[PDB]
RNA sequence: GAACGAGACUCAAAUAUAUUAAAUAGAUAUCUUCAGGAUUAUGGUGCUGAAGCUUAUGUAUAUGUAAGUGGAGCCGUACCUGUUGGUUUGUCCCAUUAUAAGGACACUAGCUUCUUAAAUGGACAAAUUGCGUCUAGCAAUAAUGAGAUUGAGCAAUAACAGGUCUGUGAUGCCCUUAGAUGUCCUGGGCUGCACGCGCGCUACAAUGAAAGUAUCAACGUGUAUUUCCUAGACCGAGAGGUCCGGGUAAACCGCUGAACCACUUUCAUGCUUGGGAUUGUGAACUGAAACUGUUCACGAUGAACUUGGAAUUCCCAGUAAGUGUGAGUCAUUAACUCGCAUUGAUUACGUCCCUGCCCUUUGUACACACCGCCCG
């Protein structure tokens, strides 16, 4: 049966809740397509259920544990951004704060004038491979 | 060699010893017209003969 | 239409190699009126084909 | 006997197209359960003329790079496709395909003299051992384009059209491009 | 041992067809000589042949065994 | 000593070609170090008949 | 263009219409599930699990990515 | 597909006209075996090419 | 194959087959190296383990 | 009598293991924990406190289980399966530390099919209604493991202004060396990128994709001032860490028990978990030392691509193509090439159109040879 929600909404995006949550709830920006099943079975929800169910009485647990990953039994190497090292907090930024200090991290790369951040400014392919014919 | 190395290198580590020799006997004794060799690794000592046209050289 | 067509001979690959190996098709009701077609397709003796047009003769046998 | 290939029968099927039998010793003298003969079918000019209609389309779905080199996966599809044919009017796929390929082959006329200044001088007859040599191929092309993107999967789509190609125009799966070239080749001769 | 999956499946079907020609010819029966293979000259089911096909060697200059990469401007 | 650089026991340069001192053409599949271009005619006589 | 306005939706508000079905159904797969609209394939894995009454229905075999049903007709 | 025995098989094919007219007959496997003593074939598997010809020689 | 390998890529092969045959024994100590240097000839070195 | 080239020969492998035959590989029998078949045969026997489980627990884990409990089980034997290990000159032994020989006995109580090529073994077609001409009735598919296992190595005459002086202690002459081009001392570069071009890799998914679950390779490589193949524990989300073991190799990895393919579930064909380009942070590894980078995983990002214009490649059978693995250089890094196995089609079974190459006949005013010569 499916007559319940047909839509969802969390912080920073509206979840298009049509698909099954094993492939659906990674549409939040900052969550890997295996990181959902890492969190959701720790979030005590049945993964075989589609996203027409799993409304707010199941979303209530999943929202704060993104803000508190370390207090919810996930190790810090299985997190997105540990080793900041600025403030030392092993974070996981998501969909607003992913891009908030994205430019601020390479702002230091313009303060320290390093060629990694200069390649960000000049425009290349992301890493240091050959620019004889990639160069676009 | 006091090493227990197996047959896939024994026939070439002592095996290129005859080809590195083959121009060394050409170069050092070139006064004779050095023709060829015959080596025989016997127990406790090895001997190699050298054929030439000028043999009291 | 489905007018019967049995074969007599398979030839060299004329048609400038479309392997259009021509033939001298024999029919059922007669044995003497029967005459050439230039078919496409490899043929053994005994290929009982059925042809549409019995009016084309294609008179450039090689 | 050695009928009942998986489920039904290998006998009780003989259409006498007049006089377009004397085709192939198909399986009345060549009883089988699965078509997996191993390797040797390209050794003489005519080895597959002593070999059934039902061999070649099993291996005939092996194209497009990531789908060739898989025959026993392809025989799985077509064996399970064969009871879709038991679900369409409950007719066995022997007189579904052999009644297809009478009409699923381009009849007699195809257009090739293309090494000349034009192309239009064309074949008087097509040999029936080359009718079936691509009549099995026309339905493979219709099998991919039906099951390409979103429509309906490979297991039902080729069996969707074998009795629909038992006679004429349903759509342009393959029935058109069996009738496309035949009217051209008499518009050219 | 050896081969892949269906190589051995093509071999274990050979196995007892290898045996009834090698174990009916000593004590059992000589009706079991000729109707061994009247069943299998109607078929032969590639069962009494030492199949000579084998993976042919790869030659130089290309990736295939009998196929060498080109289109290099001519 | 001082400025006596490159402890060359990483990478082939320069533990290479005791026979002919050719750097970038080394062959090592039995441990020979013999300039493989020279090896094409040194193969006789070190066995190495082309049987096929 | 079958862009299929669709949420992956269980919808037992059409399961009283999921016995409109079997007259005159004959070829029911999750791929010919496109006959009914609101076409699914993954909740339509679930949608014919309880279509196995062995009465008014018949299947051949369940298989990975291969499901085929029909009517047990007269 | 040579349709005659092609290369230099008259090393034996015209020495058996008078020097070995007899000492053989129409059997192909007999004169398979008589060739080994009449000439020192140094690598043998040339032998049946210069033995198998007598099936065409004595018939002609 | 070619030195300074510019042009018409070609390859060569260097086969060298080492063959060996094994013969058993259960015998006293020195009765086999009474056949020490016969028949010795270049290419073969014969190993015998008395254990 | 010409002679070389081509044939012929040489290799792999198909092929008879008849013969020679075993650290290995083994078929075979034998023996090693009733191996469930009281659903092939059978006994002490079962509702009668038995197996099982409760309590206190006896090294401040033997945990039997009698007692609590339980309602019926514990115990006998086997044709078949399933076994440590031992029967390759044996069953007892003589002898020997023990094996072999010595005896009886089988009087072979593990042999040569496979693994292993040692040597031999193996295609010639007699016959094809037409006086194809008293010479090729090649319709004998047959016959047959085989019409070659058929793939390869060698490769003449003639030369090119093909490539290499930066393969070398092959080298002319040239050049520079007390102001070195050498030799290098350090680092950078060969990886610089608005662009053109080349061979490739990965994909553009629902024959698929995803997590499990079934299970088979072959070619071979394998450490010795050691830095390699690797077993088996330990510690680790993983990368990787500690401590020991085997293999100089048919012995150990290793039944090299590889990968798609097989099955089941999860995704429904959404530019979506198709696809992984890009990119931040951490965790690591070798190199003294790692940055338009030396590689390797973890979370995160999810670019183009929905099959590719003009054109243009490779190939006729275990081939193409799919899928792996070995080896090469290798401290570390393979998308590369040299091998190898595995899955295994289509479509010819042929012509000279296309583009080349040969043969002559023929034209020529060309002969640095039609990229010619050459006219106003």
């Amino acid at each position: 049966p499916e007559k319940f929600q047909h839509i969802l909404r969390i912080m920073n995006t509206n979840i298009d809740g049509k698909r099954k949550v094993g492939i659906a709830m990674t549409a939040i920006k900052g969550v890997g397509r295996r990181y959902s099943n890492i969190v959701l079975k720790k979030a005590d929800v049945d993964l075989t259920k589609r996203a027409g169910e799993c409304t707010e009485e199941e979303v209530d647990k999943v929202v704060t544990i993104i803000s508190n990953p370390l207090q919810y039994k996930v190790p810090n190497w299985f997190l997105n951004r540990q080793k900041d090292i600025i403030d030392g907090k092993y974070w996981q930024l998501t969909s607003s704060n992913l891009d908030s200090k994205l430019r601020d991290d390479l702002e230091r790369l313009k303060k320290i004038r390093s060629h990694r951040g200069l390649r960000h400014y000049w425009g290349l392919r992301v890493r240091g491979q050959h620019t004889k014919t990639t160069g676009r | 060699a006091n090493l227990p190395i197996s047959k896939k290198r024994k026939f070439v580590s002592d095996g290129i010893f005859k080809a590195e020799l083959n121009e060394f006997l050409t170069r050092e004794l070139a006064e004779d017209g050095y023709s060829g060799v015959e080596v025989r690794v016997t127990p406790s000592r090895t001997e190699i003969i050298i054929m030439a046209t000028k043999t009291q050289q | 239409p489905v007018v019967w067509a049995r074969v007599m001979k398979v030839l060299g690959r004329t048609g400038s190699q479309g392997q259009c190996t021509q033939v001298k098709v024999e029919f059922l009701g007669e044995q003497n009126r029967q005459i050439i077609r230039n078919v496409k397709g490899p043929v053994r003796e005994g290929d009982i084909l059925t042809l549409l047009e019995s009016e084309r003769e294609a008179r450039r046998l090689r | 006997e050695i009928k009942l290939f998986g489920r039904w029968a290998c006998d009780d099927i003989s259409i006498s197209d007049i006089s377009l039998q004397d085709y192939i010793a198909v399986k009345e003298k060549f009883a089988r359960y699965l078509p997996h003969s191993a390797g040797r079918y390209a050794a003489k000019r005519f080895r597959k003329a002593q070999c059934p209609i039902v061999e070649r389309l099993t291996s005939g779905l092996m194209m497009k790079g990531r789908s060739n080199g898989k025959k026993l996966l392809a025989c799985r599809i077509v064996k399970h496709a064969f009871e879709i044919i038991h679900l369409l009017t409950s007719e066995n796929p022997l007189q579904v395909t052999v009644n297809a390929i009478v009409n699923s082959g381009p009849r007699e006329d195809s257009t090739r003299i293309g090494r000349a200044g034009t192309v239009r001088r064309q074949a008087v007859d097509v040999s029936p051992l080359r009718r079936v040599n691509q009549a099995i191929w026309l339905i493979c092309t219709g099998a991919r384009e039906a099951a390409f993107r979103n429509i309906k999967t490979v297991a039902e789509c080729l069996a969707d059209e074998l009795i629909n190609a038992a006679k004429g125009s349903s759509n342009s799966y393959a029935i058109k491009k069996k009738d496309e070239l035949e009217r051209v080749a008499k518009s050219n001769r | 041992s050896g081969g892949g999956h269906v190589a051995q499946i093509y071999a274990i079907r050979q196995a007892i067809s290898k045996a009834l020609v090698a174990f009916y010819q000593k004590y059992v029966d000589e009706a079991s000589k000729k109707e061994i293979k009247d069943i299998l000259v109607q078929y032969d089911r590639t069962l009494l042949v030492g199949d000579p096909r084998r993976c042919e060697p790869k030659k130089f200059g290309g990736p295939g065994a009998r196929a060498r990469y080109q289109k290099s401007y001519r | 000593t001082l400025w006596y650089s490159h402890p060359r026991k990483y990478g082939q340069g320069s533990r290479c070609c005791r026979a002919c001192s050719n750097r970038h053409g080394l062959i090592r599949k039995y441990g020979l170090n013999i300039c493989r271009q020279c090896f094409r005619e040194y193969a006789n006589d070190i066995g190495f008949k082309k049987l096929d | 263009r079958d862009k299929l306005n669709n949420q992956v939706l269980f919808d037992k508000a059409t399961y009283e219409k999921l016995y409109k079905e079997v007259p005159a159904y004959k070829l029911i797969t999750p791929s010919v599930v496109s006959e009914r609209l609101k076409i699914r394939g993954s909740l339509a894995k679930r949608a014919l699990i309880e279509l196995r009454e062995k009465g008014l229905i018949k299947q051949v075999v369940q298989h990975h990515s291969q499901v085929i049903y029909t009517r047990a007709t007269k | 597909m040579g349709r005659v025995r092609t290369k230099t098989v008259k090393k034996a094919a015209k020495v058996i006209i008078e020097k070995y007219y007899t000492r053989l007959t129409l059997d192909f496997h007999t004169n398979k075996r008589i060739c080994e003593e009449v000439a020192i074939i140094p690598t043998k598997p040339l032998r049946n090419k210069i033995a198998g010809y007598v099936t065409h020689l004595m018939g002609r | 194959k070619t030195p300074c390998g510019e042009g018409s890529k070609t390859w060569d092969r260097f086969q060298m087959r080492i063959h060996k045959r094994i013969i058993d024994l259960h015998s006293p100590s020195e009765i086999v190296k009474k056949i020490t240097s016969i028949n010795i000839e270049p290419g073969v070195e014969v190993e015998v383990t008395i254990a």
